[PDB]
RNA sequence: CGCGGGGUGGAGCAGCCUGGUAGCUCGUCGGGCUCAUAACCCGAAGGUCGUCGGUUCAAAUCCGGCCCCCGCAACCA
RNA sequence: AAGGGGGCCUGACUGCGAGGCCUGCAAGCCGAGCAGGGGCGAAAGCCGGGCCUAGUGAACCGGUGGUCCCGUGUGGAAGG
RNA sequence: CUGGUGUUGGCUCUUGGUCGCGCCUGCGUAGGAUAGGUGGGAGCCUGUGAACCCCCGCCUCCGGGUGGGGGGGAGGCGCCGGUGAAAUACCACCCUGGCGCGGCUGGGGGCCUAACCCUCGGAUGGGGGGACAGCGCUUGGCGGGCAGUUUGACUGGGGC
RNA sequence: UUAGGCGGGACCUAAGGUGAAGCCGAAAGGCGUAGCCGAAGGGCAGCCGGUUAAUAUUCCGGCCCUUCCCGCAGGUGCGA
RNA sequence: GGAGGCGUAGGGAAACCGAGUCCGAACAGGGCGUCUAGUCCGCGGCCGUGGACCCGAAACCGGGCGAGCUAGCCCUGGCCAGGGUGAAGCUGGGGUGAGACCCAGUGGAGGCCCGAACCGGUGGGGGAUGCAAACCCCUCGGAUGAGCUGGGGCUAGGAG
RNA sequence: CCGUGGUUCGUGGAGCCAUGGGGGAAUCUGGGCGGACCACCGCCUAAGGCUAAGUACUCCGGGUGACCGAUAGCGCACCA
RNA sequence: CGGUAGCGGGCGUGGAUCCCUGGAUGUCCGAAUGGGGGAACCCGGCCGGCGGGAACGCCGGUCACCGCGCCUUUUUGCGCGGGGGGAACCUGGGGAACUGAAACAUCUCAGUACCCAGAGGAGAGGAAAGAGAAAUCGACUCCCUGAGUAGCGGCGAGCGAAAGGGGACCAGCCUAAACCGUCCGGCUUGUCCGGGCGGGGUCGUGGGGCCCUCGGACACCGAAUCCCCAGCCUAGCCGA
């Protein structure tokens, strides 16, 4: 009969699928091992909750990032530092980038979701990538100065 | 085989009629009974062990109603059952029926 | 009643699936060898390939009917 | 001539059947005549198998060919 | 005793069946050589990589049918007809059969465990068997172990 | 027709019986673990004599015993 | 109380027709009908179904009751005078290289013997409306065994 | 669908109601039925349950007999 | 002051005996229920009482099992209930043979006798997935009829309906599901699932749910439930 997988089962289906098995395969193996559960009309609805909610927060979170992408690809973050010519070297790391962003624009970002190899050595015009959401890219204008 | 615990199915008396000769249907003279006698027909009773409230319950049912046993487990999942003897549980499951 | 497959020389016979050969053994005849007997070996006579109708350049080989022997299973008021 | 030969033929008919033989029943047997459509014969006539008396088996159950009578609300069909 | 099926599951190798599609198959004599049957045949295949040749694929009734691959660089083919009963090219649909892929389905071998069965003084487990066996429904078979009955009348008594 | 001491019970178990558990069976019921029951087997403390018309290891005489309860002394890790 | 029943139309398997109808091509010929009398109650004779004029089987089936007789087994107890024979073993002696083996003593075996209890029932006689629904007398078989026997238990009707 | 029961139905053209086995739906545009099956025309609403009266009987109480009268009438008139 | 006289004693108009109704007592056995058991006998636990009462005995109370509510902290407690009998009648589970067929096996006897479970003054059945041919009937049961018909049948022996008509009686209801509410549980956290409870709903002109519109919600019907009464039964009384 039809049952749903509570765990990925190769050559059978990925977790969450309705799948047709011999009844004996379900009754004496899959089911009493937590590997699947009956695709009863009740469970088929309980599944739907997860599917519904999960994709809802996930579509939520993607748009919840979109509110950032518009303001950040618009603006520029200016970070003044004690400087000489084109060198002075400071703790200007994603940490300070975020701190400088909280106090200047109020907005708060995760200094680890920020793409940056090493702390900025030189004064200059820098374009960082912020990836707050694995789908939504963000090109950040940051300018280090006097 | 006694009674099916789910369907109440139980053995009945049925005749063994013994015939002979060509059917009239096939242009034969007609069937002749050479004997009638009583036998019994038993329900296809089978054993279905199952685990409800972690305790292991064992039903004895016709093959016909085996899936109904598994329906009952599904339905007793919404139920206080813990610390009940296996008999206590089974009696409760059948109450759902 | 309904199925299945045979008839091929005097006896038994594969050729029939896969249309171009009536072939094999035994039988009889003649000749070789033989104490002889067999066996062996050379040759030879011997058939419409059941019938009749039909597809085909041609069919025992394929079709329709029919005859007959065996076989299979069922029925018998 | 009921016997022997030949010619032509299918009455080895269909629908009936007054009257009798026989007889416990049920059977069995003989039958003129009427109509249909035929055979042989110039015709009268004969022909409803065989010179006659044995050569047989009730009913039930089923088969086969007809017919188109019944057929479960109606038309078919199954079945009769 | 026995087939089917329910209880009855997982992996795998192998092998029939029927259907559909792609492809090949066809050898008497004649003969240019291996011509299935017909039907459209007079006009094609072609620098779209021909003939005249090298790996190598099956099939052969040992004469080749056929066909992936390698160099090619422009010619092979039938109409014409000679041989025949039937024409050789290219097309279509069929037949005999074989093979490849694709449904629907059957038969068989092996491994597996978890239903089922055994067992372990230790039991939501371990070991053994194992989808067999046992059990349900159904098929045919053997079946004085048991059961019900039949087993005629006439007849110088009955039987013979 | 008189019993702590005889027999039996308030002790034990045998065959077997019964039988919460469990298994099975159309119903009745069948099987059966524990437990319980089951003796002429195991275990347990009375001998001689006297007396009544009629009982006596039962009453009585003499000589001996058993268990149980309380208290006590001594003894000990007591305890199923 | 008229539901209902019989009767006032028959023929035909029926459709159907109707003093007719059926078979039939028939406007032959036959068959069965037409040419009114029924119905209700009582009584009587007989018939069908009921046990059907009365008494009588041997049997067949259902459900129970019986192993206080008898059979077998299970548990627990008990019984078997006396006498006879004298197995193995042991001991000692003989023997041989060591043995086998021999002799004597001791020993006390056995579905062994004679024979009471006890258990049987061989022959004869008696008994035969018996003392007795199986007895009595004489005689006989076993009597440490596959023995006898008490108490407690289990197995039954196509069953034990 | 297979094996059976019920009904007047004995396998019959065998429906209908029931169900031991196997396969196994639909929620009214759905299902079952009107004697195989099909079409038409109709009837009904399965797979949950309750319900008085009218009916049956006579241990018991009463009433009545073209019922018996002690071998009859119940086996028993009575200490059955 | 029974049959019942006898011996020996009592009672009654201060209303006895006797009859009716309701109480009380009610040893032991029996469903038999603390346990055993060879029924009417044997042995206990807990709590009280009695005797001088520790031992011993008596007395009063209590203690079986199964089901349901699981209201139960499963443990433990509590509550309602069951058990067994009954002349026949009733339903259900199982179910013969003699016999008939002038033999016999299908068939008959007969779903009878009988065994078992259960019901109750009755029981069964009962509100159409009916009948079956009429554009009809309208729950069930019982009687007459239809009818020994239609049919069934080694088409033998035999078996044997239904509709319709006439009567007795008369009566109809409750749910499951959609959907709303609540309550405990789930952990795939939820416009979700499951279990309980209440509301809602009850059908063949098809009904019901949910949303929209008028109506009425005070009209009407009405128990098979409860209350009261007449009447009736269980002693009697008058009576020419
Ligand atoms: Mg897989
Ligand atoms: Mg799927
Ligand atoms: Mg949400
Ligand atoms: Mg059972
Ligand atoms: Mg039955
Ligand atoms: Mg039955
Ligand atoms: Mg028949
Ligand atoms: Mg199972
Ligand atoms: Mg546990
Ligand atoms: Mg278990
Ligand atoms: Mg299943
Ligand atoms: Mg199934
Ligand atoms: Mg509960
Ligand atoms: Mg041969
Ligand atoms: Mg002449
Ligand atoms: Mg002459
Ligand atoms: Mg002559
Ligand atoms: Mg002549
Ligand atoms: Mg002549
Ligand atoms: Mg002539
Ligand atoms: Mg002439
Ligand atoms: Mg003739
Ligand atoms: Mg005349
Ligand atoms: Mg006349
Ligand atoms: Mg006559
Ligand atoms: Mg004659
Ligand atoms: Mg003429
Ligand atoms: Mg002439
Ligand atoms: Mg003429
Ligand atoms: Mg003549
Ligand atoms: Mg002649
Ligand atoms: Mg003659
Ligand atoms: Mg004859
Ligand atoms: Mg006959
Ligand atoms: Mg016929
Ligand atoms: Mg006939
Ligand atoms: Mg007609
Ligand atoms: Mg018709
Ligand atoms: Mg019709
Ligand atoms: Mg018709
Ligand atoms: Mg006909
Ligand atoms: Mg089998
Ligand atoms: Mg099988
Ligand atoms: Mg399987
Ligand atoms: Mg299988
Ligand atoms: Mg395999
Ligand atoms: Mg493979
Ligand atoms: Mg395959
Ligand atoms: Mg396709
Ligand atoms: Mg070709
Ligand atoms: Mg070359
Ligand atoms: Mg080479
Ligand atoms: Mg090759
Ligand atoms: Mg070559
Ligand atoms: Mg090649
Ligand atoms: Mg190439
Ligand atoms: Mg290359
Ligand atoms: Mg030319
Ligand atoms: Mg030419
Ligand atoms: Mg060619
Ligand atoms: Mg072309
Ligand atoms: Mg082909
Ligand atoms: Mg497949
Ligand atoms: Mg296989
Ligand atoms: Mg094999
Ligand atoms: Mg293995
Ligand atoms: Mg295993
Ligand atoms: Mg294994
Ligand atoms: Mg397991
Ligand atoms: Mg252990
Ligand atoms: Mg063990
Ligand atoms: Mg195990
Ligand atoms: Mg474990
Ligand atoms: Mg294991
Ligand atoms: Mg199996
Ligand atoms: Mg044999
Ligand atoms: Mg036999
Ligand atoms: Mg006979
Ligand atoms: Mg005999
Ligand atoms: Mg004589
Ligand atoms: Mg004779
Ligand atoms: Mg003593
Ligand atoms: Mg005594
Ligand atoms: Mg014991
Ligand atoms: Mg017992
Ligand atoms: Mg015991
Ligand atoms: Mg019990
Ligand atoms: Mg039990
Ligand atoms: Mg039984
Ligand atoms: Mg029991
Ligand atoms: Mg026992
Ligand atoms: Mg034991
Ligand atoms: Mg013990
Ligand atoms: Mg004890
Ligand atoms: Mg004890
Ligand atoms: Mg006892
Ligand atoms: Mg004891
Ligand atoms: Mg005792
Ligand atoms: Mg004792
Ligand atoms: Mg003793
Ligand atoms: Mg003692
Ligand atoms: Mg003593
Ligand atoms: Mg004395
Ligand atoms: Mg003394
Ligand atoms: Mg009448
Ligand atoms: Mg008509
Ligand atoms: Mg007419
Ligand atoms: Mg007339
Ligand atoms: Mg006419
Ligand atoms: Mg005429
Ligand atoms: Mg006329
Ligand atoms: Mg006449
Ligand atoms: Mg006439
Ligand atoms: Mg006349
Ligand atoms: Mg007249
Ligand atoms: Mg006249
Ligand atoms: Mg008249
Ligand atoms: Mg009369
Ligand atoms: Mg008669
Ligand atoms: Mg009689
Ligand atoms: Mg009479
Ligand atoms: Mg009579
Ligand atoms: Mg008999
Ligand atoms: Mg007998
Ligand atoms: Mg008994
Ligand atoms: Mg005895
Ligand atoms: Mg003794
Ligand atoms: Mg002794
Ligand atoms: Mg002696
Ligand atoms: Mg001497
Ligand atoms: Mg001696
Ligand atoms: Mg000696
Ligand atoms: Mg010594
Ligand atoms: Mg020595
Ligand atoms: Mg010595
Ligand atoms: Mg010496
Ligand atoms: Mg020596
Ligand atoms: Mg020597
Ligand atoms: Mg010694
Ligand atoms: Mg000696
Ligand atoms: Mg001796
Ligand atoms: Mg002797
Ligand atoms: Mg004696
Ligand atoms: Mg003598
Ligand atoms: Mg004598
Ligand atoms: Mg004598
Ligand atoms: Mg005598
Ligand atoms: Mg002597
Ligand atoms: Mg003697
Ligand atoms: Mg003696
Ligand atoms: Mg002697
Ligand atoms: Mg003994
Ligand atoms: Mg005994
Ligand atoms: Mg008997
Ligand atoms: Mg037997
Ligand atoms: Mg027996
Ligand atoms: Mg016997
Ligand atoms: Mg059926
Ligand atoms: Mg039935
Ligand atoms: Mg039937
Ligand atoms: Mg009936
Ligand atoms: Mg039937
Ligand atoms: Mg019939
Ligand atoms: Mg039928
Ligand atoms: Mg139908
Ligand atoms: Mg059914
Ligand atoms: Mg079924
Ligand atoms: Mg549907
Ligand atoms: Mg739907
Ligand atoms: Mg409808
Ligand atoms: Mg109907
Ligand atoms: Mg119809
Ligand atoms: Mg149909
Ligand atoms: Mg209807
Ligand atoms: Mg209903
Ligand atoms: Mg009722
Ligand atoms: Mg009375
Ligand atoms: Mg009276
Ligand atoms: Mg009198
Ligand atoms: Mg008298
Ligand atoms: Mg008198
Ligand atoms: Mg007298
Ligand atoms: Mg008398
Ligand atoms: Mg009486
Ligand atoms: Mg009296
Ligand atoms: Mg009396
Ligand atoms: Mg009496
Ligand atoms: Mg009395
Ligand atoms: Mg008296
Ligand atoms: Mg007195
Ligand atoms: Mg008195
Ligand atoms: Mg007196
Ligand atoms: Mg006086
Ligand atoms: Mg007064
Ligand atoms: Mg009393
Ligand atoms: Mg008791
Ligand atoms: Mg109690
Ligand atoms: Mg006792
Ligand atoms: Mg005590
Ligand atoms: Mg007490
Ligand atoms: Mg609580
Ligand atoms: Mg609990
Ligand atoms: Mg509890
Ligand atoms: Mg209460
Ligand atoms: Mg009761
Ligand atoms: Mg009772
Ligand atoms: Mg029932
Ligand atoms: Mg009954
Ligand atoms: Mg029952
Ligand atoms: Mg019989
Ligand atoms: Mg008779
Ligand atoms: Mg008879
Ligand atoms: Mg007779
Ligand atoms: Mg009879
Ligand atoms: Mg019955
Ligand atoms: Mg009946
Ligand atoms: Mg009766
Ligand atoms: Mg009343
Ligand atoms: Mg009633
Ligand atoms: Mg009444
Ligand atoms: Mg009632
Ligand atoms: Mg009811
Ligand atoms: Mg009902
Ligand atoms: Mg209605
Ligand atoms: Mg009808
Ligand atoms: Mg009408
Ligand atoms: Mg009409
Ligand atoms: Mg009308
Ligand atoms: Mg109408
Ligand atoms: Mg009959
Ligand atoms: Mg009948
Ligand atoms: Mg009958
Ligand atoms: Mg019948
Ligand atoms: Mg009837
Ligand atoms: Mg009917
Ligand atoms: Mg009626
Ligand atoms: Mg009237
Ligand atoms: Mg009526
Ligand atoms: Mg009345
Ligand atoms: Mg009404
Ligand atoms: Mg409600
Ligand atoms: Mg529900
Ligand atoms: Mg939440
Ligand atoms: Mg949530
Ligand atoms: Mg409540
Ligand atoms: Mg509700
Ligand atoms: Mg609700
Ligand atoms: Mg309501
Ligand atoms: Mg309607
Ligand atoms: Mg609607
Ligand atoms: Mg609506
Ligand atoms: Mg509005
Ligand atoms: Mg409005
Ligand atoms: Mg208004
Ligand atoms: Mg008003
Ligand atoms: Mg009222
Ligand atoms: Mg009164
Ligand atoms: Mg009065
Ligand atoms: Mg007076
Ligand atoms: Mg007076």
């Amino acid at each position: 009969m039809k049952v749903i997988l509570l765990e990925p089962l190769e050559n059978l289906g990925d977790v969450g699928q309705v799948v047709d098995v011999k009844p004996g395969y379900a009754r004496n193996y899959l089911l009493p091992r937590g590997l699947a559960v009956l695709a009863t009309e009740s469970n088929l609805k309980a599944l739907e909750a997860r599917i519904r909610a999960q994709a809802k927060r996930l579509a939520e979170r993607k748009a919840e990032a979109e509110r950032l992408k518009e303001i950040l690809e618009n603006l520029t973050l200016t970070i003044p530092v004690r400087a000489g010519e084109t060198k002075i070297y400071g703790s200007v790391t994603a940490k300070d980038i975020a701190e400088a962003l909280s106090r200047q624009h109020g907005i708060t970002i995760d200094p680890k979701r920020l793409a940056l190899e090493k702390p900025i050595k030189e004064l200059g015009e820098y374009v960082l990538t912020y990836k707050p959401h694995p789908e939504v890219p963000i090109q950040l204008k940051v300018s280090v100065v006097a | 085989s006694k009674v099916c615990e789910i369907s109440g199915k139980r053995p009945i008396v049925a005749n063994s009629i013994q015939r002979r000769g060509k059917a009239k249907r096939e242009g034969g003279v007609g069937k002749k009974t050479t004997g009638i006698s009583k036998r019994r027909q038993y329900p296809n009773l089978q054993k279905v062990r199952v685990r409800v409230a972690g305790q292991e319950i064992t039903f004895r049912v016709a093959a016909s109603h085996i899936p109904k046993v598994y329906e009952l487990v599904e339905r007793a999942k919404g139920l206080r059952l813990e610390g009940l003897s296996p008999k206590e549980i089974k009696k409760e499951l059948l109450k759902l029926l």
